[PDB]
RNA sequence: AGCUUUGCGCAGUGGCAGUAUCGUAGCCAAUGAGGUUUAUCCGAGGCGCGAUUUGCUAAUUGAAAACUUCCCAAUAGCCGUGACGACUAGUCGGCAUUGGCAAUUUUUGACAGUCUCGAGACUGG
C-alpha cells in the first residue's frame, strides 16, 4: 500500500510544489515591493 | 419522453404478451394462412401479427437459424468423430 | 440462493480462494445517556 | 507495422471522423475540409480485396488553432449521407506502448 | 484441524472434502460428451462458444480493444489463480 | 488480485443491496450466514 | 523595515453539493426586497420560469462497441528387421522404419518421517 500513495506522495509533492513555484515567482522579488512601498508613499504633490 | 415514447413504453408488455402466447396465435387454425416465411428465419407468420414478427426478429436476429444449425451440424460430427471406429466409419463428410 | 455458511459449510473459507466476512451490525452504533433532572440525550457513535 | 502511417505527419494534428457512408466520400470528406484552409492530405479508409469503405477517414489539419474551429463547426455536419462524428487520433503504434507499459509499472 | 499425516492419503480426502474442493444393435454405452473448448484448453461458457461460432460464422471477430480487454482478462484469471498480507505485518515499522 | 470472489454478510439483510451494488463483479459470491460471528468483540477491545 | 485589516484574483489542503449551486433575456427591488421577535423597529435581493462542461478507466450486451481471420499437406535412444558397405555363417559402422520398451543389473523410483553431537541412531506395530 506504500508503493501507489507513495507514488501520489510524489505527485501531490509535486503539486505542493507547482504551488510554490506560483508563489515563487510572481512574488515581488527583493526591490519591487521597495518600488510598490514607494508609489503607496510618494504621491502626487 | 415523448408522447409517442411513452405510447410505444407502454406497447412493450403487448410485445411481451404476444411473444408469449406466440405458439397458440400464430399457427395455421387461427389465422388461415398467406404464410409469409420470416426473412433468414425459419419461421412462418401466418397473419400479419407485426408486434410478433418485430419479437420473432428480435430473437433471430443476427443469422441465429443458420447458426443453430451450424452449432447442431458440428456439435453432431463432433459425436460422430468421437464415435468413428465403433460405429464402423470411415470418416464424416459436412456437406457443402 | 447460495447454501449459507453452516457449520458443516464453513471449511470451504480456508481455500485458495479469497473469502470477505462483511459484518455490517456495528456500523449505526449510539450511546443513551441520562441526566436526571432535564432530559435525556442519545449520541450517535462511530461504527465499523 | 503498415507502411501508410507516414504520408500526413509533419508534426501536424490529425481528426478522426467516423459513421461515414460506405457507398461514397472517397474524396467528399476532401472536399468538404478543403475549405479550411488549403491545400492538405485526407484519406477515407476503403479496405483491399472488396472496394468497401470501412467507415472511418482521418484529415491531417496544419493548426491545432485550425482543428478546434473544424471540429466544433462539422461535428455531426451532413457529409456525403451520414452525419460525421469527430474524435483525436489514436496512433497508438510501438514507440509508444512500449512507453505506455513502462509507465504502467511506474 | 486435520494434519496430512505422514504415512496416511485418506486425511488429505478428509482435508479436501472439508475444504469443498471435491436391426441386431452392437449393445454398448456411447458416452456422449458435447464440450465446448478454445484453443489452450478451457471449457467454454455458452456465451462465448456462440460467440467463437458467430466470429468463425459471420467471418469477422473482434476488433483490436475489445480482444485486448479479452486476452488481458484471461492473464488475470490465470495470474489470479495461480496464487499483502506480509506487506500489511511489515508496515505495521510502526 | 486481492478482490475476493465470495463475500459472507452475518446480518441477512445485506445481501441483497449487495447483490445490487456489485453488478459490476459478478464474478463474486454474496452468500449468508448461519453461523454468527461476534465481531462486536473487537469493539470491546479497547484498542480497535 | 516588519506586523496587520478589508476587498478581489490565483493556486493548494480539507469540507460540502438537489431545502445544494446557478441562469433569468419576464417582472419587482435601497425612489425599499421581505418582515408573526423588539414594529416610530429591522434592511437584501425577491416571485415565477428554467437548469444543473471536459478528460481517463472499468464492465456489460452485441457477430461486429470502430485508429488504417481460419483451415490443409509436408519439414524443422535402445532392442529386431531391410539393404548398402567394411572386415573375417560370424563381426562392425552408418542409414532406413512396417513390432516392443513399469517385474532383481540400470530409464518408471526403498522411500518417507523422527532424534543426537561434517557423523550416526529409531520407526514404518
Amino acid at each position: 500500500p506504500t508503493k501507489v500513495e507513495a507514488h501520489v506522495r510524489a505527485q501531490m509533492a509535486k503539486r505542493q510544489k507547482a504551488h510554490e513555484e506560483a508563489n515563487a515567482a510572481r512574488k515581488l522579488t527583493a526591490e519591487q515591493r521597495k518600488v510598490k512601498k514607494i508609489k503607496k508613499l510618494k504621491e502626487d504633490i | 419522453l415523448t408522447n409517442a415514447q411513452r405510447s410505444g413504453l407502454n406497447q412493450i408488455p403487448n410485445r411481451r404478451f404476444t411473444l408469449w402466447w406466440s405458439p397458440t396465435i400464430n399457427r395455421a387454425n387461427v389465422y388461415v394462412g398467406f404464410q409469409v416465411q420470416l426473412d433468414l428465419t425459419g419461421i412462418f407468420m401466418h397473419g400479419k401479427i407485426p408486434t410478433l414478427k418485430i419479437s420473432l426478429i428480435q430473437i433471430f436476429r443476427a443469422h441465429l437459424w443458420q447458426k443453430i444449425h451450424e452449432s447442431i451440424v458440428m456439435d453432431l460430427c463432433q459425436v460422430f468423430d468421437q464415435e468413428l471406429d465403433a460405429l464402423e466409419i470411415e470418416t464424416v463428410q459436412k456437406e457443402t | 440462493t447460495e447454501p449459507y455458511l453452516s457449520s458443516q459449510n464453513y471449511g470451504e473459507l480456508f481455500s485458495n480462494q479469497i473469502i470477505w466476512f462483511v459484518d455490517d451490525t456495528n456500523v449505526y452504533r449510539v450511546t443513551i445517556h441520562k441526566t436526571f433532572e432535564g432530559n435525556l440525550t442519545t449520541k450517535p457513535i462511530n461504527g465499523a | 507495422e503498415d507502411p501508410s502511417l507516414l504520408e500526413w505527419d509533419a508534426d501536424d494534428f490529425r481528426i478522426f471522423c467516423g459513421d461515414l457512408g460506405n457507398e461514397v466520400n472517397d474524396d467528399i470528406l476532401a472536399r468538404a475540409f478543403s475549405r479550411f484552409p488549403s491545400f492538405l492530405k485526407a484519406k477515407v479508409i476503403r479496405d483491399k480485396r472488396t472496394g468497401k469503405t470501412k467507415g472511418y477517414g482521418f484529415v491531417s489539419f496544419k493548426d491545432p488553432s485550425d482543428y478546434v474551429r473544424a471540429m466544433r463547426e462539422m461535428n455531426g455536419k451532413y457529409v456525403g449521407s451520414r452525419p460525421i462524428k469527430l474524435r483525436k487520433s489514436m496512433w497508438k503504434d510501438r514507440n509508444l506502448d512500449v512507453v505506455r507499459k513502462k509507465q504502467k509499472e511506474k | 484441524e486435520e494434519p496430512i499425516v505422514n504415512r496416511g492419503l485418506a486425511a488429505a480426502l478428509l482435508l479436501c472434502q472439508n475444504k469443498g474442493l471435491l436391426k441386431e444393435k452392437d449393445g454398448y454405452k456411447p458416452d456422449v460428451k458435447i464440450e465446448y473448448v478454445d484453443e489452450t484448453g478451457r471449457k467454454l461458457t455458452p456465451k462465448e462458444a456462440f460467440r467463437q461460432l458467430s466470429h468463425r460464422f459471420h467471418g469477422k471477430g473482434s476488433g483490436k480493444m475489445k480482444t485486448e480487454r479479452r486476452m488481458k482478462k484471461l492473464d488475470e484469471e490465470a495470474l489470479l489463480k495461480k496464487m499483502l498480507g506480509t506487506v500489511a505485518l511489515l508496515q505495521e515499522q510502526k | 488480485e486481492e478482490q475476493p470472489k465470495q463475500i459472507i454478510v452475518t446480518r441477512k439483510g445485506m445481501l441483497d443491496p449487495l447483490e445490487v451494488h456489485l453488478l459490476d463483479f459478478p464474478n463474486i459470491v454474496i452468500k449468508g450466514s448461519e453461523l454468527q460471528l461476534p465481531f462486536q468483540a473487537c469493539l470491546k477491545v479497547e484498542k480497535f
